[PDB]
């Protein structure tokens, strides 16, 4: 398998640890799982509520309900973001 | 992994648990949107003749954190900068306050310092206002900003740029390690500080400067205001006119402001802010720098003190000291009538 | 066609 | 540290391997790219001109720009495919 | 790794791919969408009372790959099979129709065969049909599709369901082996082949059966045409009289479906439609059959051949014999009137 | 407006 090949399939089934066996993304357990990826992000982040403040606007958010396809949208809006400040600043 | 350091300087907003720290005179925008007064700000510069009351009135509606999403997404937009945009759109009194609503404080601060920094030589005026205000916090991040901006610590800039006592006491204050002093109160200390401040200056012929440095820059304020007070048991002068007496130049100067400073600071704004448009005409460079830099602290404040000694308002000063645009500006970061 | 959040600085 | 910045990163690094620092892919470097990355799925499927004609559908190929945006455009399609069917059919 | 085993079973469509086949009625639908056209399923099946009409409008509109799409963006949205959804949404005629359309070409025909065999007496007349007319390409898809769903072979519930030289006929087409003569045209072995159906047959007192088996298993379709009119220089009889006169039971009704699939395929369903009609009432499922496993091969030619013989187009005979949406779908499957 | 094509099977 190439990088690439285990890197989607990551992205894949860590969504799958914290959607529970139920299917959809809680809120709790969405804050339970972003806490997992991610060492200096949300210590950075001073906003206590953050994860929440996330978990809104992302793909399908109104229900307490987040599929894959929102939680991947999250990936969308994170790492686009980072690659940009890797072009305009570090490239 | 290069991610986790991109990564890193990412945010969501973030969505602010803070306060505008209640004394300002400017506060966060009520329902705010940066992609719409970005497209707002460009589509008043791509308009002929710049309309211009579009981009003051939503500039100084903004709070300093609303400024820099706008000029966020004006870049994601336009793919051009805002800071350039805008110093080709704009002229004037007007262009220099825009320009600094839309630096973040530290950022402002640091700008200021250095465009005064330079000179043999320099303005002194300036570098006392910003070093004799600001606190600890404030100052960390002004070298931590200038750093990052100018590559050269602050300290080397005012070592170069200053020289004698003046030198001393300001790389001293730069520092930003004055003490906190909190509940307890030392008043064994607060004498001992009272007679060297004496035993110093007033009470001898000749001065021994180093004594007044370092009291009145590492001791607190709360324990200055106590010392300044018991000095005048020891002195037929209080601690203003014995510095007139004792010191000269550049380093009385430095010295008053910092007293003020420590004594009534939003006070000593509002004497900084009439003394610039007390004259014929006005100096705009001291207004500007204090309705920009202290209008989201304690702007509120300045203008209860103002209104106290002057007998009128700091809004009635700005409307008859100034016109235009560049007024309308003024008068929005002022915040109201008093 | 999704939609992702806005991420700055 | 995380094997899920492990994964995003992964993907950072190899969109700009192949588009050079032209930056942008063709369907040539995509062709190459998937074709690496994914050996044994293109010339598994029916259509060759599938790569080739892809680019139509995607998130803005018009000038023949894949942008990162469009190749995380791309990738979003197959991990929730895949996600899709092996939590239907597996396990 | 298991994210490759899952990559390599997938792709998509909307240009996709080339199977025309103009000789279909079915074609794809032009501007498809199968996220709207699961959307609009679902509303249809929840609303009180089952709107049909939608459901049937879109899914006999839409193209057999196309209605895979369908079914599977439904599965997405709902978490529900939608082959369920519609057996319980649906009844009667008009639920087999559907249901039937909503297979694969080869999944249908093995669901038909495993139907045809359940039990003692088989349903005998549909297993011939299907062995009878599928070509070696669709015969192996149905052998490897029999096996995925049934977990066995398919040869072996034919060896179960047929005795005598019927399971030996069933056996022998079933493996989709036939030759395909393509340009060489083979006088010598045309002759052979017509004396040897000649000698095993009318000229003999009996049958030879084996024989007959392998020249019309094994022979091209074109070579068999050619064979079958040569036959007639040594036989008093056509082929199609011979068997009628050499044989009887199923073997005889398997050997006249044979021969007539070889000589002329698309009327050879036309006589079956016919034949589904003509008396008091209908034969539904024999009807409903050939409407869906020839719609998208050769309904077109069907429909010229049924018009030639019977005068009256089939569009015309199925509003005839049957009404309702069941009917209506016939009708997009029959695709217009001659 | 991440706008993106999914696959099926």
């Amino acid at each position: 398998p190439s990088q690439m090949e285990h890197a989607m399939e990551t992205m894949m089934f860590t969504f799958h640890k914290f959607a529970g066996d139920k299917g959809y993304l809680t809120k709790e357990d969405l804050r339970v799982l972003m806490e997992k990826e991610f060492p200096g992000f949300l210590e950075n982040q001073k906003d206590p509520l953050a994860v929440d403040k996330i978990m809104k606007d992302l793909d399908q958010c109104r229900d307490g309900k987040v599929g894959f396809q929102s939680f991947f949208s999250l990936i969308a809006g994170l790492t686009i973001a980072c690659n940009d400040y890797f072009v305009v600043h570090m490239k | 992994s290069t991610v986790h350091e991109i990564l890193c300087k990412l945010s969501l907003e973030g969505d602010h648990s803070t306060p505008p720290s209640a004394y300002g005179s400017v506060k966060p925008y009520t329902n705010f949107d940066a992609e719409r007064d970005a497209l707002n700000i460009e589509t008043a510069v791509k308009t002929k003749g710049v309309d211009e009351v579009t981009i003051v009135n939503i500039l100084t509606n903004r709070s300093n954190v609303q400024r820099q999403d706008i000029a966020f997404a004006y870049q994601r937009r336009t793919k051009k900068e805002l800071p350039s945009a805008l110093k080709s759109a704009l002229s004037g009194h007007l262009e220099t306050v825009i320009l600094g609503l839309l630096k973040t404080p530290a950022q402002y601060d640091a700008s200021e310092l250095k465009a005064s920094m330079k000179g043999l030589g320099t303005d002194e005026d300036s570098l006392i206002e910003i070093i004799c205000s600001r606190t600890n916090q404030e100052l960390q991040e002004i070298n931590r900003v200038y750093k990052e901006m100018y590559k050269t610590d602050l300290e080397k800039d005012i070592i170069s740029d200053t020289s004698g006592d003046f030198r001393k006491l300001m790389v001293a204050l730069a520092k930003g390690r004055r003490a906190e002093d909190g509940s307890v109160i030392d008043y064994e200390l607060i004498d001992q500080d009272a007679r060297e401040l004496y035993d110093a200056g007033v009470k001898r012929k000749g001065t021994d400067v180093p004594k007044w440095i370092s009291i009145m820059t590492e001791r607190s304020v709360c324990h200055l205001q106590k010392v300044f007070e018991r000095y005048k048991s020891y002195s037929p002068y209080d601690m203003l006119e014995s510095i007139k007496k004792e010191v000269k130049g550049d380093l009385e100067n430095a010295f008053l402001n910092l007293v003020q400073c420590i004594q009534n600071k939003p006070l000593y704004f509002a004497d900084r802010l009439y003394d610039s448009m007390k004259g014929k005409g006005t100096r705009d460079k001291v207004l500007i720098r204090i309705m920009v830099s202290r209008s989201e602290v304690d702007m509120l404040k300045i203008r209860s003190e103002f209104k106290r000694k002057y007998g009128k308002s700091l809004y009635y000063y700005i409307q008859q000291d100034t016109k235009g645009d560049y007024q309308k500006a003024l008068l929005y970061l002022c915040g109201g009538d008093d | 066609p999704t939609f992702f959040p806005r991420f700055e600085f």
